This record gives C-alpha cells, structure tokens and sequence, in this order.
C-alpha cells in the first residue's frame, strides 16, 4: 500500500 | 456518553497513558469523550484524537483486507464452497469499520469543523473528513458509493484550497493532506496521473521552501516529503 | 451467549479467519462460543482457544505493566502529584484483565476440565488453569493473593503429575507446562532455585528422549527446549 | 520477561 499519514 | 462524568483534563491525561500502553481503542474513547465536552481542541489534542482513531481504523482496514482477499479466493472458479462464513465475518469487520468512520465523521460535523477558524485546525479537520470518507469508500459497493467518493474529494479539496492560501508549502499538515489526497486520487478515484502530479508538485514546492525553516521544522517537513517520494517511486 | 445462534463449525471457521486477520478478541469470542456448545474440543480446537485468549491477555498484561511502571514512578519521592488518573486507568486495565482470566477459568470449570480424560486434553486444560491463575497473581494484592498463588500452584502440580505418568518427556504440552510452571516458581512464588531446577531437569530429560522422535516431532520439542535454555541463561 | 508458551 502507498504511504498516508 | 460513558465519558460524560470524567473531567476533560483527565480524559486527555488518560488518552496519553493509553497511547503509551498501546491501548488505542481506549485512547479513542477518551478523546471522543474530550471532544464531547464541547470545547475546541488544541494542536496536541487534535493529534491525540487522530493518532487514536487512525490506529483503530488502521487495524480494521488491515483485517478487512485479509478477509476480503480470502473471500475473493473462495469465490473463484474451482474453489470449494466454504459456506457463508467468510462473507459474514468480512461483513462484521466492515460494519465495525464503518461504525468507527461514522463516529469520527460525527465528531467532525458535531461540531469540530464549524468552530475551526484557524488554518491549522480547519485544514486538519477537513483532511480527517476526507480520510474517513476515503476509508468508507475503500469498502463501499452500493448506490451511494459515488457520493461517498465525492464527499471525500470535496473535503480534501476544501482543505487544499485553504492550505494553499493560508499555509507555507512545507507546513506538515499541508504536506500530509497532499500526500493523502494524492493516494485518494490513485487508489479511490482511479486517477493515477492526478495522484502523481499532485505528489510531484507538492514535493517540489516544499523543497523550494525548506530554506526558511529551522532544523526541527526541516525534519518534520522532510519526513513527509520522503513519503511523497516513496509513493512516486511506487507509482513510476 | 451472543454466539448461541451460530453453528459450532461456523464458530471454529471464524476463529481461524480471525486468527489470520489478527483479530484475537474476535477469535476468543468465537472460541468461547464454541466451548459453550458443550462438546469436548479436539486438539486443534483447544489450541485455537489458547492462542486466542493468550493474545488477548498478553496485550492486557503488557499494558498493565506499562501503566504500573508509570504509577510507581508517580508515587516516588520528588514526583509531581498527577492526581488519581494513573491509578484509575491502571485499575481499569487490571479489572478487564481479571475479567478475561475469570472467563477462561470459568470455561475450564464449566465444564472442560471435568470431561477431559486423556492426558493431552487434561494436562492442557490444567496448564491453562495454572496460567490464568498466574496472570491473576501478577496483579493481585488483597486478602486472597496467597490463595490465588496456591490455586495456580495446585493446577500446575496436578498437570505435572499426570504429564509425568502419561506423556513422554519430549511431549510439547509437557514441555510447555514445565516451562510455565518454572516461570511461576521464579516470578510468582519467589522460588528461583525451584524454577532453575525444574527447567534443567525438564531440558535434560527431554534431550535424552529426542532419539525416539521423527523429524517433525523433534522440531516441535526442541523449539520448547530452547525456551527452557533461554530462561536458564536469563537466570544464571 | 522470561519465556512462556
Ligand atoms: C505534530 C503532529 O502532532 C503533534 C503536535 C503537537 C504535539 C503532539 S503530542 C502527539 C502525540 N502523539 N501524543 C502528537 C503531537
Ligand atoms: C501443536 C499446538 O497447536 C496445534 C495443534 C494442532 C493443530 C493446530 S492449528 C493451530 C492454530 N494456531 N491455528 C494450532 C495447532
Ligand atoms: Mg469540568
Ligand atoms: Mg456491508
Ligand atoms: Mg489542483
Ligand atoms: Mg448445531
Ligand atoms: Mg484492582
Ligand atoms: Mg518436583
């Protein structure tokens, strides 16, 4: 999965 | 509210203890109680709220993905019929996840967003609104799916519009918003080119503003810039 | 029982799905429902029950230890009085932990142990009884503390007596029982010499029986033997 | 902490 914050 | 009899300051203190103990469901319940006291939240308090619910919903999303993958395998040609149980349990986790999202969105609508006037509070809450609609969109399949996606988009876009007018390009809230809206474009809206363009422009505009920052601010901003680059590497 | 309307086989299936999804509270609730169907549990089912509750109570114990340490620091000379909140929240986690232990002990007493006649079932359940009384002892401070410790000891001792008569010294249930009873001696009963003696004798008697085993059984037994050695290294 | 299973 791509990075999120 | 089960937290109605607890002092606001005690709820905040216990949220911090729960964080140290890695008790994120408790942390979220304490922060929900603090929000329901009706006062605006400070920067630290807003981040306690977000850390708590992000950990809770993150665990639910990870579990939903495992169960969804099992369900998908159980439905392909040649698979042995295993009964309704996989779907039922995926549905159970999904309903609990939706409940968490609805709770967060409820706190934002009653009444965090309407009282948030400074960019750092209002952008943060609108980012959260976009994030929790995005988590709803990840599991959505019904008549309202397009409306769920558009609700996420609309919240992200309002946050973006404010952030561009009222924050420097290195502001970590602005950066994290852009990171997440870019992921929305890639994973939810089927807009990989928009996702890539947003990540690239955000990174480059932040790079050009780093010279204005102290060492500590530089660390905060470059951390999120690296996540933008990580996604660009994944996508190109 | 909220699981009363679900088929036994469906509860077992969902416990396995919950394990894959790392949803151990759900796993434990499903296995509790399966036990409450009233039938004896197979070997695999007994281990699903134990894996589920061990993960749940393990998280509670870790959180309790964090909170207890904070509370201890807040009570030493020179510390700023932080109010009742640390104690209150430690007490909340402690009460939830005690509730889990009481639930497991309740399943064992109604009626798993009384129907368990084979050594592999009965030793396993008596080990679990000792383990959950040990977790109660870790947090106990009242008039009943010595009785809680003695309940753990008594269950472990009955399990040991059966295991020595009815299982080979390499049996993994027997080994894990001895490992845990040794930790009981060291950490609960203030008997480090008994703990060390038990770990050493268990290890040496298992070593001498490894020659009888297949490759797969050898792997199972040597894994637990290494834990015995790890504890001996920690303690000597 | 010591090992248990
Ligand atoms: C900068 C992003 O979030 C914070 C700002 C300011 C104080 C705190 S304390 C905290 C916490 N996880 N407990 C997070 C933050
Ligand atoms: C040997 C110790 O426990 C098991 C024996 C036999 C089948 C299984 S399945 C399983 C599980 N964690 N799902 C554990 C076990
Ligand atoms: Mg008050
Ligand atoms: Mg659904
Ligand atoms: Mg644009
Ligand atoms: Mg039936
Ligand atoms: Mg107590
Ligand atoms: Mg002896």
């Amino acid at each position: 999965f791509p990075a999120t914050v | 509210g089960a937290m109605g009899s607890m002092e606001r300051a005690s709820l905040i203190q216990k949220a911090k203890l729960a964080e140290q103990a890695e008790r994120y469901e408790d942390m979220a319940a304490f922060m929900k109680g603090a929000v329901e006291k009706g006062e605006e939240l400070s920067c630290e308090e807003r981040n306690l709220l977000s850390v708590a619910y992000k950990n809770v919903v993150g665990g639910q999303r990870a579990a939903w993905r495992v169960l969804s993958s099992i369900e998908q395998k159980s439905n392909e040609e040649g698979s042995e019929e295993k009964g309704p149980e996989v779907r039922e349990y995926r549905e159970k986790v999904e309903t609990e996840l939706q409940g968490v999202c609805d709770t967060v969105l409820g706190l934002l609508d009653s009444h965090l967003i309407k009282e948030a006037g400074d960019a750092e509070s209002r952008v943060f809450y609108l980012k959260m609104k976009g994030d929790y609609y995005r988590y709803l969109a990840e599991v959505a399949t019904g008549d309202d799916k397009k409306r769920i996606i558009d609700s996420a988009r609309s919240a992200y876009q309002e946050a973006m519009d404010i952030s561009k007018k009222e924050m420097p390009p290195t502001n970590p809230i602005r950066l994290g918003l852009a990171l997440n809206f870019s992921v929305f474009h890639y994973e939810i809206a089927n807009s990989p080119e928009e996702a890539i363009s947003l990540a690239k422009t955000t990174f480059d505009e932040a790079m050009a503003d780093l010279h204005t920052l102290s060492e500590d601010s530089y660390k905060d901003s470059t951390l999120i810039m690296q996540l933008l680059r990580d996604n660009l590497t994944l996508w190109t």
